[PDB]
């Protein structure tokens, strides 16, 4: 439910490593930095973290998946103009 | 005075808690108190995961309660669009009625769920099904001020001057 890191899998020249983010985590540009006892700090990539409406506990979680789909992940919107009754 | 464990692990989408029961316990039928399975709390709750690991290992999607509620009837209640799909395909009936005589379609025109309602409607589902007082589906529709549902049903071939039981019109 926080910043935690786990091996998921390996072999003898690899770590698949699953990276989790609290839910009220500060949005915006990160970067992912490796720290290696008696090592200096060494800088593993960027990354770019946003709200999640998907995630229940999450403050703009969404109930329904439709929704979810038509107030993100939807580019093409309507804008209604003219009166009311045109 | 708790919920079974299958349903609570429903509510919250856990698969491998539901997939650790299914293998302990084979029935993902579980009736808690009040009759409705765990397939009924996932359709709720719209949670995708742990209803096709349920329909995997047997659930029945056409469960009727003592009330009649099967899940696609709360799935059309409660606007889940990707509920409503995945339990057409599974094999839900489209013209199940609950204890008031209420088919999913009567739920969707009622909460305006245009989607859900064209979707039923293009499965077959009747459009001049009537509850127990008479009231069709543009009725629910047009007492839920659910302009859009009006609309499309009227663009479906609803009749327009349909009376309940005390000869009211949607009108
Ligand atoms: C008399 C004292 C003892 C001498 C014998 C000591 C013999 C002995 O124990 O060797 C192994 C040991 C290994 O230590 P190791 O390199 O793993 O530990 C790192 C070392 O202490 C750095 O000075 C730390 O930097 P900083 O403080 O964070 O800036 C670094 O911090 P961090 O990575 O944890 O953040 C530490 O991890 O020490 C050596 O480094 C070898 C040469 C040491 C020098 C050899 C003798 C001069």
């Amino acid at each position: 439910k926080w910043w935690s890191a786990v091996v998921e899998e390996r072999d003898a020249q690899s770590w698949t490593i699953s990276v989790t983010t609290p839910a009220d985590a500060v949005i915006g540009h990160y970067s992912l930095l490796l720290q290696v006892s008696g090592r200096k700090q060494l800088l593993l990539g960027q990354f770019t973290l946003l709200f999640n409406p998907w995630n229940r506990e999450d403050a703009v979680f969404l109930k329904n998946e439709a929704q979810r789909m038509e107030y993100l992940l939807n580019q093409n919107g309507l804008i209604y103009l003219g009166t009311a009754d045109c | 005075v708790r919920l079974p464990a299958l349903h609570i692990a429903a509510r919250n989408d856990d698969t491998r808690t539901a997939a650790v029961l299914l293998q302990n316990d084979p029935n993902p039928d579980v009736l808690s108190k009040t009759g409705f399975t765990p397939l009924h709390i996932a359709a709720h709750y719209e949670n995708l995961n742990v209803a096709q690991l349920l329909l995997n290992r047997g659930a029945s999607v056409n469960f009727t309660p003592q009330n009649g509620i099967t899940p696609l009837h709360i799935a059309s209640r409660r606007g889940n669009v990707i509920m409503v799909r995945l339990l057409l395909d599974r094999g839900a009936q489209i013209e199940t009625k609950t204890k008031d005589e209420l088919t999913p379609l009567h739920c969707a025109a009622r909460n305006g769920h245009v989607r859900i309602s064209e979707i039923l409607l293009d499965h077959g589902a009747p459009i001049q099904a009537k509850t127990k007082n008479g009231l069709s589906p543009i009725h629910m529709a047009a007492q839920g001020d659910h302009l859009d549902c009006v609309r499309l049903l009227l663009q479906y071939d609803a009749e327009i001057d349909d009376i309940t039981l005390d000869h009211l019109t949607p009108l």
